[PDB]
């Protein structure tokens, strides 16, 4: 998992 | 905004299988969860001015001005906090990245997950960030102190952590040999391996350093004369007890260029290293004396320092110390001199760079002045004037790497001082004009041996090339072709985790091998119970990881340890997953079923490629996770025919079957048979379908671990939870063609436990007695039209010992249920559990299985035995 | 069994065996003793902190750093009933049993305040006191030790029942006997004060009285064998205690009323893990039968199947030795071998 | 000690 | 030390 | 080969064997009476063969592993007479006919009744034991220019470590 | 025989 995404 | 609940995880989990360290915070925007940015003046300017860094957040508009462009759309604040609590720690120096949110609870309620690199520093950086982003959505700034004063809180925070370099060198070999470390509550030790491969480590101590060889090594005149004797070359000297003898200790040592040390020790203190002159021995004398009371007047050997390592009998490496000095670097005096070379980019601070910074102070004048230079006197050309006494890096000075100029005879001379010791990681000093030539042709002699040396000089050296130093120490902790690791299977799934669990480590101990297991009901290992009560999650299975007795490992892993805290392992060996279903659903943040398979395929995706993953092929969600395991998949099914263990077996998998009455391993075209399901006592009689498939689990994760199959089969045979040895649980009555079975029931499952033996039940009559007590809400209407619809000779019991409702109000409600749905079950009430109910089976024809479920289940398994079951 | 024996010049080591069979021992300590394990074991937090993550039972107690929180420890501990020892170690000193009331408190407080500044508070746990040896993860002998003691032997008072039995053949001197001389002292009057007795009072038939705090042989107790009456599972205890220290010779402290039952089942405690333990207790007990403890030390040192020795050619006669010895070296060498070797010329190896 |  |  | 059994064929050895019993070819027998059409039994014959490996008795597997280690042989096929394989044949009075080398598989492989046996797996665990390779080291050297050169030193390093190198090349064929 |  994988960056600082809220998408 | 509130913080309700925070969470720390260590290790694979829910959100990460790869981001192992991750903070959760249940964040509660009382406010806020209203006002998406545009909502909130000043809500940009004042974020983007005290935090201007956050122009390196992506986000999802993937691009380096994503955060800050979706910072404008319209964003909730349970969303940003993520991005200061990241954004806070990096500004210390501590790197994290990965972030997550999701709402939950009622509407305002969120999910903030961030990544972080140490765990107090982490939770701090997470308030913080609320409450700066609170302050900025009450007024448009944000003090400068106020976020001054929280750097500097994290900085200490995640210094008073750290590992001083000499276990990080360790530490960072030993990952990357994928060998597991822990740290351990007492004196900073790290254990390095699991069970019974472990070793421990204190910095340049180890498991494998005697403490004869390491007393000795602190003792000057122990060391010395063991070595003299020997053989080995030291320097020629005597003790004066701190009277005025010195006049006659120079004339046995050989004249007046001598060493002076003090008579204990105090580190590089006390001590005069070239005595010239009568007057100096007394200065020399003075500094010796402040110390506690044969290092006394040693004759000074001319050359260069020299520290030798050696770790397993073995050379490692070698460096030419030098202290801090200047020289004739054109016509310059020597405080111009210092400030030119103290400016130096690879000078300063302290394990911050290579070296560090030169001092002037009165020491510094001190040995100037003994050279005939002081601070103002400029040097000859290519002139050298030292600055400090003795060589070490922390004070200024540099360290060249020599390893490769060493004579082959000094390289044997090395070894063996450090065997005479006894040591096994040994530093040795030594002094002479020339490495590279034998010690006897230069004169030099060796100073000191030295226990637990440290390895910044050789793994950072100022000039030669760095040596990987920790490699030769992995290599005797660890040799090569040893493991590091025992064994682990990990059992999950919704039910049945707990007896796949004692069956396999059943099995695995029919090896003769020490396992350790946990479990819901205690902790063992091999039949002793080390702790009992709810031992499941990461803090039990550190007991058994951390034991030094234990050969394989048998872990039944819950949801709740996942959720709360991760897996305590990191990597396994076999996976099981036994099922997936809508059970304690609406806890812990899962609400469905589709994310209740994500938190049990944590197990599946943590096991080693080399490994395998143990599936159910009859369970929808299970065989799917198939397609997330990197490792090996092995299936087992209670239907041969199912097609997903047809397309398994015809690519040569491995799959475990219930067939012909025979619980069997297809391996390829072949099949092996274990034993008959009706010959293993777990499974009853054969009519109880779920001990078949745990049956069947068990064997196959011990059978894809290597085991033989008579193994399995002596280990499945003899496998008990008798009545009276486990009281409680299922508890089996055949009486001949008479049966009965007595378990516990009170909601709609316990009945369900012995309804699966009705509906499989090969006979004539089917009964029971009785049901709920007085525990169960009024649902008895409802719960005597199931049993109405399961049997047909129905007792009633419904006035217990507790009596919680009345006397018999109880049965009166089963009596209405029973008779609306099939008044016609040889309705016969009783009233008594004690002595009547569970006495009268003999009013149930043959082949007539009766079910109870009493209120006392020791008692019931007792009055049973008038019907003289086996 | 053959071993040679040396005396080195340093530390009183002595090494066993020749060349690279060679070990070493001080004392009670070998060279496979590990500095970890004994550091450890002389860290009473560390030791109990360790073993209590292990799930081994330990006594329940609290620190105090010379302050007068006395009467908040013994809240936490579970009443007053109560142990409390010195913050550092001076062996058996500054140390009292059993408090039972306040003003003890204090004075135990002043006593223990002599030495440096959580062994503070203890819960005082009911039983004998138990000496357990294990020497390579294996146990070896178990003894019960009992302090200097005197009995109602008739209607007589115990400064006269002491000179009654401190006639006994078997007592006197140190290390020339089995036991020693029982010494009457103020600290004999102490004990005997809290039990409510002293010197001159008789004793009821078989009433017995201490004249010490706790039991040693060199202060004139007793020691009795009871190696054959250990519980299995108590074996395996003291084993895994060795083990998770990481001592190879281990002494451990035991405090139970019964050695033949689990200590959950008698509520007994492990006190103490001590490095380098002596033997005489279980070389020399005054009851039972005595113990061959070096013959498992000598087995974890020199393994059945190994070598002690390394092979020795000696040359001699009148003419030809140096010659002789000079060609012999050199054969032995072409096996690849470390060959060490003394001439008039010098002394070589390899 | 030398003899705990 | 730790570290000599 | 091509099926489980053959084809049962009377001859003039069938009614040889059919006359001892008291019938011949065109006899009708009783209800579930049998008779023999060949004197021994051989799948290629048209007999049968029926798996019997879980039945028998734990002295009697005794027994057969110590005939095999008396007369020395490592895969051996053991001829057995006896009326109940399970139970001892002291008790059955039976007897052990032949010791066989070099036995066939077929009937172990492809039983008619019963479950077929992966007889070779025991084979080749005793020729290539479990933890031991059965494979040396390849390095295998391509490419347009420096073959020759690069294979000669790449031998000689290894047999540097004291081992046996075998190598090839646009010159030789070398051992050591 | 070869395959006895
Ligand atoms: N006889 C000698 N002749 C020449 N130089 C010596 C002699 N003895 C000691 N030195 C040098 O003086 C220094 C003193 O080292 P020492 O043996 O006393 O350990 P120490 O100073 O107490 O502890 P530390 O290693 O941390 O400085 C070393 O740098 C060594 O090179
Ligand atoms: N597939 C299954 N395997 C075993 N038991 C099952 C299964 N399905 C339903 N059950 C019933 O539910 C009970 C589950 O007991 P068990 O302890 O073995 O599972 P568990 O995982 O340990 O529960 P827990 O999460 O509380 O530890 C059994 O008594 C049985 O009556
Ligand atoms: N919590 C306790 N409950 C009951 N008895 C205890 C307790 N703690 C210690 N003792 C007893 O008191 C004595 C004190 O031993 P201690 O642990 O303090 O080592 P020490 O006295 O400092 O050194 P030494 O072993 O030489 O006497 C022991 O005999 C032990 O049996
Ligand atoms: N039997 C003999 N073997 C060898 N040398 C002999 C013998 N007899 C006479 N000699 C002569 O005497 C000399 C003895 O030399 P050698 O060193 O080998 O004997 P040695 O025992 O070492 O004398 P030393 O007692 O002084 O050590 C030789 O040089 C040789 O010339
Ligand atoms: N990369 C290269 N490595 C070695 N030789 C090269 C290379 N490039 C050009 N040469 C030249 O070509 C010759 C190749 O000789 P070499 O035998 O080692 O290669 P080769 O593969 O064995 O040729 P062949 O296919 O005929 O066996 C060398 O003498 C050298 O002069
Ligand atoms: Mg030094
Ligand atoms: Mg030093
Ligand atoms: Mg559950
Ligand atoms: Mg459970
Ligand atoms: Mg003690
Ligand atoms: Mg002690
Ligand atoms: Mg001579
Ligand atoms: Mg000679
Ligand atoms: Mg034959
Ligand atoms: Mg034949
Ligand atoms: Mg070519
Ligand atoms: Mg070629
Ligand atoms: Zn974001």
């Amino acid at each position: 998992d994988d960056d600082d995404d809220d998408d | 905004m509130k913080i309700l609940k925070t969470l720390t995880l260590r290790g694979p989990n829910y959100w990460s299988i790869r981001r192992k360290k991750l903070i959760v915070m249940r964040l509660d925007l009382e406010d806020l969860a209203e006002r998406p940015s545009n909502s909130i003046p000043g809500f940009y300017e004042g974020l983007i001015k005290v935090l201007p860094s956050l122009v390196e957040h992506f986000c999802s508009p993937g691009y380096q001005g994503g955060f800050l462009e979706r910072v404008k759309e319209g964003t909730y604040m349970g969303h940003i906090v993520q991005h200061v609590a990241l954004e806070l720690q990096e500004l210390v120096g501590m790197t994290a990245g990965f972030g997550r949110t999701r709402e939950t609870s009622t509407p305002g309620v969120y999910n903030v997950v961030y990544e972080y690199v140490d765990e107090q520093a982490g939770r701090y950086a997470g308030r913080a960030a609320v409450r700066l982003c609170r302050s900025l959505v009450d007024t448009g700034d944000y003090p400068r102190l106020e976020l001054e004063k929280d750097l500097e809180d994290l900085r200490d925070l995640g210094a008073n952590s750290a590992l001083g370099p000499s276990t990080e060198t360790i530490v960072t070999e030993a990952e990357a040999r994928k060998i597991p470390w822990m740290l351990l509550s007492a004196r900073a030790m790290v254990q390095l391996g699991y069970g019974v491969y472990q070793q421990r480590i204190q910095a340049t101590l180890s498991s494998h350093s005697g403490i004869l060889g390491v007393e000795l090594a602190c003792d000057k005149e122990g060391t010395k004369t063991i070595l003299q004797d020997a053989g080995i070359p030291v320097p020629r000297g005597t003790t004066i007890q701190y009277f005025d003898d010195l006049e006659e200790a120079i004339n046995d040592v050989g004249g007046y260029p001598v060493v002076i040390k003090p008579l204990d020790g105090n580190h590089g203190r006390g001590i005069t290293i070239n005595v010239r002159h009568w007057q100096e021995a007394i200065a020399a004398y003075d500094l010796a004396a402040e110390e506690s009371k044969a290092i006394i007047v040693e004759r000074y050997y001319e050359g260069s320092d020299h520290r030798v390592l050696v770790v397993n009998g073995k050379l490692v490496a070698v460096a030419e110390r030098i202290p801090a000095h200047v020289t004739g670097d054109g016509s310059s005096t020597i405080s111009e001199l210092i400030e030119k070379t103290n400016q130096d980019p690879n000078r300063g601070d302290g394990h911050d760079n290579i070296l560090t910074k030169i001092v002037v102070n009165k020491t510094a004048i001190d040995v100037m002045e003994r050279q005939g230079y002081n601070l103002d006197s400029v040097l000859p050309k290519d002139e050298v004037v030292y600055l400090r006494a003795t060589a070490n890096l922390s004070t200024g000075g540099i360290a060249i790497d020599r390893t490769d100029d060493i004579h082959p005879e000094n390289i044997w001379l090395m070894e063996r001082v450090a065997k005479v010791i006894g040591l096994d990681i040994a530093g040795i000093d030594v002094v002479t004009s020339d490495i590279s030539k034998p010690l006897r042709e230069t004169n030099g002699v060796i100073v000191e041996v030295n226990a637990a040396p440290g390895f910044r000089m050789h793994v950072a050296p100022s000039q030669g090339l760095p040596r990987n130093v920790a490699a030769p120490v992995l290599d005797m902790l660890f040799p090569p072709g040893t493991p590091s690791r025992i064994p682990i299977l990990a059992v999950t799934g919704t039910n049945g985790k707990t007896t796949t669990t004692r069956l396999l480590a059943h099995i695995y101990r029919q090896t003769g091998k020490t396992v350790g297991y946990t479990s819901t009901d205690a902790i063992y290992i091999n039949e002793y119970c080390v702790e009992k009560g709810d031992n499941t999650g990461p803090q039990s299975a550190g007991v058994i990881l951390r034991d030094p007795t234990v050969e394989v490992a048998v872990l039944e892993t819950a949801r709740g340890g996942i959720l709360r805290a991760g897996l305590a392992f990191d990597s396994c060996d076999v996976g099981v997953v036994l099922n997936v279903a809508a059970d304690h659903l609406g806890l812990g943040d899962i609400d469905t079923i589709e994310q209740m398979a994500k938190v049990k395929s944590v197990i599946a995706e943590v096991v080693d490629p080399s490994g395998y993953a143990v599936l159910n092929a009859d369970d929808p969600l299970v065989a799917a996770m198939a397609d997330k395991v990197k490792a090996k998949v092995a299936y087992f099914s209670m239907n041969p025919d199912n097609p997903i263990i047809q397309a398994h077996v015809r690519r040569n998998g491995i799959a475990a079957v219930y067939e012909s009455g025979y619980l069997s391993i297809l391996e390829g075209s072949w099949t092996l048979r274990v034993e008959q399901a009706k010959l293993i006592p777990m499974t009853m009689g054969g009519m109880a379908p779920f001990m078949i498939a745990n049956a069947l689990a068990a064997c196959l994760a011990a059978f894809v671990n290597g085991l033989d199959v008579e193994v399995i089969r002596q280990g499945v045979r003899t496998f008990t939870t008798s009545a009276e040895q486990t009281p409680g649980r299922m508890n089996l009555f055949n009486l001949g063609q008479h049966h009965a079975l007595v378990d516990y029931a009170h909601n709609p499952a316990g009945y369900r436990a012995v309804g699966d033996f009705v509906k499989n039940w090969q006979g004539q009559r089917f009964g029971v007695v009785g049901g709920p007590g007085d525990r169960r809400d009024s649902d008895l209407i409802e719960l005597g039209q199931i049993a109405a619809q399961v049997f047909d000779r129905i007792i009633v019991k419904e006035d217990d010992d507790k009596r919680g409702r009345s006397e018999g109000e109880t049965a009166d409600l089963i009596v209405k249920g029973i008779l609306q749905e099939n008044p016609g079950a040889s309705y016969e009430v009783i009233l008594d559990e004690t002595i009547a109910l569970n006495k009268a089976l003999d009013q149930v024809e043959e082949k007539g299985l009766v079910v109870v479920f009493p209120e006392s289940v020791t008692r019931a398994i007792d009055l049973i035995k008038v019907r003289n079951p086996i």
